[PDB]
DNA sequence: GTCCGCCCGTTGTTTCTGTT
DNA sequence: AACAGAAACAACGGGCGGAACTATGCCGGAC
RNA sequence: UUUGGCAUAGUUCC
């Protein structure tokens, strides 16, 4: 229904706003907190034959440390994103001089498109997120402790302090849900902060590999 | 097999003997392959 | 020899094929007490593993 | 002294779509 | 039209408690 | 003051 489609689009947008806020990009409080009626008013309460058509919802936002480093959040209108769609998006990124971009998919992407996304990794960074994976924020679930991405400086200092080689840390897969949420590549180290029953707090470290 | 390959065979005795030696060596290594003759020596007791 | 062997060992079958032969028939009679003897002579068995 | 009973990790086979 | 990436189903193989104490039969056959 | 093994059955204790 139109109400359900508006609701899904609004929830996806809200989760992506939270994702960008966690990733350090600059999203304002009003953008973060939109009511369903406010979103209906601003960008159409009728999706079918209406203003919101999985386009004009694309988000361009600049990182808090560099306005030159910006990210896109594209909404393909096709249930199966294809090679030509990926090429169109990469062309738009090239013309706007944008390095990173997110892509929310209706149902899925063909393996050819996924490999054509992987191939241009040093040139461009693009990530695929399903429509179902963003209706909720996995970070807010109580089973998920807080994750903090650590800078290379923090990593070096930690390794020197404990006299550890990076082989000797616990690991976390690059396909992990939270790892994809934070957009972490191999070789980065995340920090886990969680309360403890016997100490009151315990900070762990995980290596993305 | 040495004697046969010295004195000349009938192009199939050599192959059968090669297969038999292969079976004996394989059963010496492991005597539990699926679908094998399961070599025994006496009284029907399989080897070790 | 066939009857004597099958009764002596308990492997119910031919000697050459004592692999699938069901062992556990023809046990040696218990003689610790008269009750032991009687309860041995009146005994059943379920071949379940 | 010679001959003769249940579970579930791998790998295959086959199939079904995407690109050019 | 040819090729290639990913997946459903089928077949195969290894895995299955810990100790201890008695007894009995047998370890190739013909010539 | 010298050393057999394979299999099967029964029994004890958790």
């Amino acid at each position: 229904d139109d109400e359900e489609e508006t609701y899904r689009l609004w929830k996806i947008r809200k989760t992506i706003m939270q994702l960008c806020h966690d990733r350090g990009y600059l999203v304002t409080q009003d953008g973060l907190d939109q009511t369903l009626e406010e979103f209906k008013a601003q960008f159409g309460g009728k999706p079918s034959e209406g203003r919101p058509r999985r386009t004009d919802l694309t988000v361009l936002v600049a990182h808090n440390d560099d306005p030159t480093d910006q990210m896109f959040v594209f909404f393909p209108e096709e249930p199966k994103v294809g090679i030509k769609t990926i090429k169109v998006y990469c062309q738009r990124m090239q013309e706007e001089n944008i390095t990173r971009a997110l892509i929310v998919v209706q149902q899925g992407m063909t393996p050819s498109a996924k490999q054509s996304l992987v191939d241009m990794a040093p040139k461009y960074i693009l990530e695929q997120f399903l429509q179902q994976e963003l209706l909720i924020n996995i970070t807010e679930h109580e089973l998920v402790p807080e994750h903090v991405v650590m800078t290379k400086e923090e990593v070096t200092e930690l390794l020197a302090r404990y006299k550890l080689r990076e082989n000797q840390l616990p690991r976390i897969q690059a396909g992990d849900p939270v790892a994809r949420y934070f957009g972490i590549k191999r070789g980065q180290v995340v920090k886990i902060i969680r309360p403890s029953e016997t100490a009151g707090r315990y900070i762990t470290y995980r290596l993305v590999q | 097999l040495r004697r046969n390959e010295q004195n000349g065979a009938a192009a199939h005795v050599i192959a059968e003997d090669v297969k038999l030696l292969q079976f004996h060596v394989a059963t010496m290594v492991d005597n539990e392959l699926p679908g094998l003759p399961r070599a025994m020596q006496k009284s029907g007791r399989p080897l070790k | 020899d066939g009857l004597k062997y099958s009764l002596a060992t308990g492997n119910w079958g031919d000697q050459k094929k004592a692999h699938q032969a069901r062992a556990g028939v023809s046990q040696v009679l218990n003689r610790l007490t008269f009750a032991s003897t009687l309860s041995h002579l009146r005994r059943l068995n379920s071949p379940i593993g």
